[PDB]
């Protein structure tokens, strides 16, 4: 799964087998688990 | 991971990372070791302290031992557990981070009359200076307690900073709830402590907030908790006084924020860059301002806790004393305690029992002497105090709410860069830079007072007996007044009936009668302590414990506590009902200057009063909350302690009625060696399943009396709050309007406007949300704890990495597994499979809850598919030893289900019909309390069965998957601790089932480009064929036996050549092979036939029943695929809407 992981100080997006060894919901703090923000008319900031 | 690992006591002195300094301006040395720069150790008790100090000034929970951490031996060990633990912070992001920290931050220097730095020890010629921000010593006079103090007080206090030195105890903890105390965050908590030595930031010793209301005390007293330790601990507590916005405040904070700059500036202008100071100086100064003063007032142990997924107490954390007597229990590094942390975890680890328990000192804050009618002493009880300072006085009658306004802290912090920094190795000391060390010295002051009514801590009391012999007994006077006194106070009603109904029985002399003994006092003490009845409350409904009363003796003067308790409230529970104190507020007044102002700017300059009134009122609210914490949680915390108590009592009590028992035939009876051997073995997996039990009753406590709390919120607290808001808007409805009416520069139309839009009503300050009330207990360990206790045992996880087939538990217990290299990988329903070829494969899992016993509980589960030869008796997976425990066969067409004792008695169950080369989803539940088997194949119930007959079984702690003879798939294999009922069941196998894909007729997944039959759910055996009218060709059923149509051969085709498998909602193609290629259309009359042109192709979408595992749909235009009725005898594939449901449903096979 696609993830992050820290390499020194940088955190860097990873895809980790380590996931997929996982059961489901573990903790509410995954790494693995993704939010997809388009543009909203409702939000309306400045891009 | 890079602390330094060098060292031993007899580390020679190398004047670099072996030192012998002075401590403070004494004419005592010590020996120090350096593990990191500016961190040293010095693994001896703390100098500053006496050892030996008198009786009067021993506090209450203390161990004193002069002579410990004496021997060379003792020292070493020490020196090793702190290296060990200081390597486990280091060994994780969150924890490096703050070590590095706490590297750089070097106390800021004095000035010329270059630079003279205060961090330093000195050698005991006093020509040789370390630099040293933090020594950690053993502890001081109480070896269980741990400190954290400041080399200067003043530069602690005024934003240069100072060295801290650490009192840390790392060989004793203490078992909290279900899990041991991690020494690593006991460790982290004093480090953290030392961030605002280290700054100067350490506020005064006055700033003190409310943390405990003292409801054991007559009358009114609080305990408080500085702000710096209430910010460090962590917990629930801070919540209610780390506020948005804030509705607590004091000069400090933005004081400290203040000299922080003015440090901060010193630097920026003077030190960095100046050539007469040096890198390793000003580069780590550089540093120590990368960060913010507010990063380390949001640094807290709730962070850690959950970076390094550590439980800790989130309650109350720094008042346990009150709240529970602790019992210590050795940690010996590396053995019990590694790098990892406990060896097995928080929970499991297997710790001694400190010999040091009985050294404990008890000073009682109060003691409850509880009398009879003929004032003569029944019983003397003791109560004991947090440990905390005291008042005074009262916090929130005098504390104004201000009106007016004036996740990670470790982002900043960069590891590479810090470790670069050269050592410091040329120090300027300056002189003066320590406090002589002053000792504190407490005298423990102890109440008596009488009662002539029980009071909780009294029925707790009369719980214990340290009689050998003993007898339970649910009359608390006559347990008192006992003339024996052999009786001990127990409300195990269930175990009490059952011990009695016994009582003229033949002694027990089989191992059978033993285990049929054993398994009814299990699960009578289950049927006992996880009583539970659900109540209409106030607030709701609540799952109430049902002995609490009789337990604790509340609301235990009737005939029933549950009813009294749905009768008289939540409120009921405790005895300080009415705490609250109305809050000072900031009364109301409109500025005179605005009075002639124009609409304009009038509007939006009222626009901002009333923002800046609603941000009030949520103040308001919020230290309605913290007093309802502080006041009211606390009783009910206390509550939730004691009646956890009460359960850990009454197991003991259980636990040693059962090793007597087992004392006993062992002693003298002419059980077999081997026979006793076992039941030796087995009783101590039925003393677990007995925790196990105890732990699902304290676990109902807390959310009984968590609920009850909230419910106290609502019902009490909260319409005290909602009377002060409407008295308080009420005020300033009225000001706001007589303002407006004095407004000379605008007319009566905006005025009226105006009034309008500035009026409040209760709606602004109605904040009240349940839900917000419940998740405060959630936090970090809540959740850890759940996640370390739930059911399963086994979950097998497979996946393919390239070059590799993964394998895994995801249990999070100790599951080990152990399989052939070369066993391979397909998917299955909802992931990857297991294949066994039946040969020389297999595959083993090991846990040590595998073996069973008398009185657990399991469930196993698993999908598998195999393709059915021969009938012969097989060994496909179960736990076997000596002949005892469960295996699954294959058998004749399907499986056998067989269960054995270690006496002979014999579960052996056909499942019909399990091999057709279909996935099938396998449950099998084994419930010891109901005594009820229970078998599922798929979503039906296949057996039910008692297996009250069925006593020890117990097996290895192996499973093993053979799968002899029989080729097969397996997957999602699970075990777990607990029952499986149907309603589960249903739920696993649907919700897993429906992951997006169409499945063929044996529910592997449905394949474009692949040859299958067609086929529909009413006839179920009959194929689709094609037939020819005239001079074109359609699709139907043979219905004349072996009219020797051809079975018609399908290809599903997908517009994406990329696309492999069929999912729900797909456009698809129908293709048929018969001379050339012939794709599907349909015709005028809605009749499906097969025609030469892909281009006319009809695109039809395949979707699924959710019910129906094996089963398709087809639809075109909104208009799904069937059988028509009767025709030539023929039965059309059409495209029509009115039939019968189940002709909609088609299945290929291939």
């Amino acid at each position: 799964f696609i993830g992050f992981h820290q390499f020194n100080n940088i955190a860097k997006l990873v895809a980790s087998n380590w996931y997929n060894r996982q059961i489901e919901r573990s903790s509410r703090t995954l790494g693995c688990s993704w939010e997809f923000i388009p543009v909203d008319d409702g939000w309306g900031e400045r891009p | 991971m890079n602390i330094n690992d060098n060292l031993s006591i007899n580390s020679p002195v190398d004047n670099k990372n072996v030192v012998v300094v002075r401590a403070r301006k004494t004419d005592t040395v010590f020996k120090a070791f350096k593990v990191a720069p500016n961190i040293w150790v010095a693994p001896e008790r703390y100098y500053g302290e006496s050892l030996s100090i008198d009786e009067e000034y021993k506090v209450d929970g203390g161990i004193y031992d002069s002579n410990f951490l004496s021997q060379d031996s003792e020292k070493d060990k020490f020196l090793q557990a702190i290296i060990t633990l200081l390597k486990r912070i280091n060994s994780t992001n969150a924890g490096e981070k703050l070590l590095s920290l706490i590297s750089t931050a070097i106390p800021f220097p004095y000035g010329y009359i270059g630079y003279r730095e205060t961090n330093y020890l000195s050698s005991e010629d006093n020509k040789s200076f370390y630099a040293s921000n933090i020594v950690i010593f053993g502890p001081g006079a109480n070896i269980v307690e741990n400190n954290t103090v400041f080399y200067k007080k003043e530069d602690a206090e005024n934003g240069m900073g100072t060295m801290t030195e650490i009192w840390f105890q790392p060989f004793l903890t203490y078992k909290y709830d279900e899990f041991y105390i991690d020494p690593a965050i006991e460790l982290i908590k004093c480090l953290i402590k030392s961030l605002y030595f280290l700054y100067g930031i350490k506020p005064s010793d006055d700033l003190v907030i409310p943390y405990r209301l003292r409801s054991e005390l007559e009358n009114i007293e609080y305990s408080q908790l500085n702000i710096v330790d209430l910010l460090v601990s962590g917990g629930i507590d801070p919540k209610f006084i780390n506020t948005d916005p804030y509705w607590f405040t004091d000069n400090y904070f933005s004081n400290a924020k203040k000299v922080f700059e003015d440090h901060r500036n010193i630097y920026e202008t003077e030190i960095e860059g100046n050539n007469a100071i040096g890198n390793d100086i000003k580069l780590r100064l550089k540093q120590k301002f990368r960060i913010n003063i507010n990063d380390i007032w949001e640094l807290n142990l709730n962070y850690f806790s959950k970076e390094f997924s550590i439980m800790m107490p989130d309650r109350f954390n720094n008042a346990l004393k009150h709240f529970y007597r602790k019992q210590y229990y050795k940690i010996d590094y590396p053995e019990n305690y590694s790098i990892n942390g406990f060896v097995n975890g928080q929970i499991n680890a297997q710790l001694s029992l400190s010999d040091r328990n009985q050294d404990i000192i008890n000073k009682p804050e109060e003691i409850i002497n509880l009398l009879n009618g003929n004032n003569v002493s029944l019983m003397r009880s003791n109560i004991y105090g947090d440990g905390l300072k005291s008042t005074v006085d009262d916090f929130y009658s005098n504390y104004k709410i201000p009106y007016n306004r004036a996740d990670s802290s470790l982002d900043n912090v960069n590891i590479g860069v810090i470790d670069n920094i050269p050592e410091i190795i040329d120090v300027n000391p300056y002189k003066e830079n320590c406090d002589k060390f002053s000792p504190v010295q407490k005298i423990t002051s102890t109440r008596e007072i009488n009662t002539n009514i029980p009071w909780p801590i009294n029925y707790l009391q009369a719980q214990n007996t340290n009689n050998e012999k003993f007898s339970l007994s649910s009359d608390f006077v006559e347990v008192v007044s006992s003339k024996d006194k052999s009786l001990v106070y127990s409300f195990l009603s269930n175990v009490m009936f059952y011990l009695d109904s016994i009582k003229d029985n033949s002694p027990i002399d089989t191992d059978k009668k033993y285990y049929l003994w054993l398994r009814e006092i299990f699960r009578n003490y289950s049927f006992d302590i996880t009583a539970t009845q659900e109540i209409n409350t106030n607030c709701g409904i609540n799952k109430v414990v049902t002995w609490f009363g009789k337990a604790l003796n509340i609301l235990n003067t009737s005939d029933s506590f549950v009813e009294e308790f749905q009768n008289l409230g939540a409120i009921s529970l405790i005895n300080k009902k009415e705490n609250l104190s109305m809050p000072i507020i900031e009364s109301y007044e409109i500025p005179n200057d605005m009075l002639g102002l124009p609409l304009n700017d009038l509007n939006e300059k009222l626009f901002n009063i009333y923002s800046k009134n609603t941000a009030y009122f949520k103040k308001i609210y919020y230290n309605f909350l913290d007093q309802w914490w502080t006041q009211y949680y606390s009783q009910y915390f206390d509550l939730i302690c004691m009646a956890k108590r009460s359960v850990l009592a009454q197991e003991t009590l259980i636990k040693r009625i059962i090793q007597k028992k087992l004392s006993y035939l062992i002693g003298n009876s002419n059980i077999s060696s081997d026979n006793l051997a076992l039941m030796n073995l087995t009783t101590t997996n039925t003393l677990r399943d007995i925790s196990n039990e105890s732990q699902i009753a304290m676990n109902n406590v807390d959310s009984f009396l968590n609920n009850a709390a909230i419910c106290v919120f609502e019902s009490n607290i909260y319409p005290k709050f909602i009377s002060f808001m409407e008295q308080c808007i009420n005020n300033i409805n009225i000001k706001t309007k007589e303002f407006i009416q004095k407004c000379t520069n605008i007319n009566e139309d905006e005025k009226l406007q105006l009034i309008n839009q500035n009026v409040f009503n209760s709606l602004d300050f109605e904040f009240l949300n349940i839900q917000n009330m419940k998740s405060l207990f959630s936090s970090e360990t809540a959740l850890l704890i759940k996640e370390e206790t739930w059911p399963y045992e086994l979950v097998l996880y497979a996946f393919k990495e390239p070059g590799n087939n993964v394998i895994g538990d995801a249990s999070g217990k100790n599951t080990s597994i152990e399989y052939s290299k070369d066993i391979g990988l397909v998917y299955g329903i909802n992931s990857d499979a297991l294949y066994l070829n039946g040969s020389n494969q297999s595959i083993s899992f090991s846990n040590d809850f595998f073996e069973n016993g008398l009185t657990n509980s399991f469930s196993i589960y698993f999908w598998l598919r195999n393709l059915g030869k021969d009938t012969i008796k097989s060994k496909l997976i179960g736990s076997k030893e000596d002949n005892c425990g469960w295996e699954i066969y294959f058998q004749d067409t399907g499986l056998v289900f067989n269960m054995i004792d270690s006496n002979g008695n014999e579960k052996n169950i056909y499942l019909s019909d399990v091999s057709n080369n279909s996935w099938h989803y396998i449950t099998i539940s084994v419930d010891r309390l109901k005594e009820q088997l229970l078998i599922f194949i798929d979503d039906n119930l296949v057996a039910n069965e008692s297996i009250k007959e069925i006593l020890n079984i117990y097996s290895s702690n192996i499973i093993s998957l053979l799968s002899e003879n029989n080729p097969s798939y397996i997957e999602g294999l699970t075990i777990l601790n607990k029952p499986t009922t149907s309603q589960e069941v249903l739920s696993n196998y649907f919700e897993v089932l429906n992951n997006s894909y169409i499945r063929d007729s044996n529910e592997e997944r449905l394949e474009y480009n692949k040859t299958y039959q067609l086929y529909n759910y009413v006839f179920s055996d009959k194929p689709i064929c094609e037939v020819k009218q005239n001079n074109n060709i359609y699709l139907t059923i043979n219905n004349t036996n072996n009219l020797n149509l051809q079975a018609s051969k399908f290809k599903l085709l997908s517009i994406n050549p990329n696309k492999q498998y069929v999912q729900k909602l797909d456009e698809v193609i129908i293709s048929v092979l018969d001379n050339m290629e012939k794709y599907i259309d349909i015709s005028e009359d809605n009749r499906l036939q097969l025609i030469d042109n892909k281009n006319n192709a009809k695109k039809m979408i395949i979707s699924n029943d959710i019910f129906i595992s094996n089963c398709l749909t087809l639809s075109y235009n909104g208009k799904y695929i069937c059988l028509s009725m009767k025709d030539e005898n023929h039965n059309w594939m059409i495209c029509n809407n009115d039939m019968s449901k189940y002709l909609y449903l088609w299945s290929f096979k291939p």
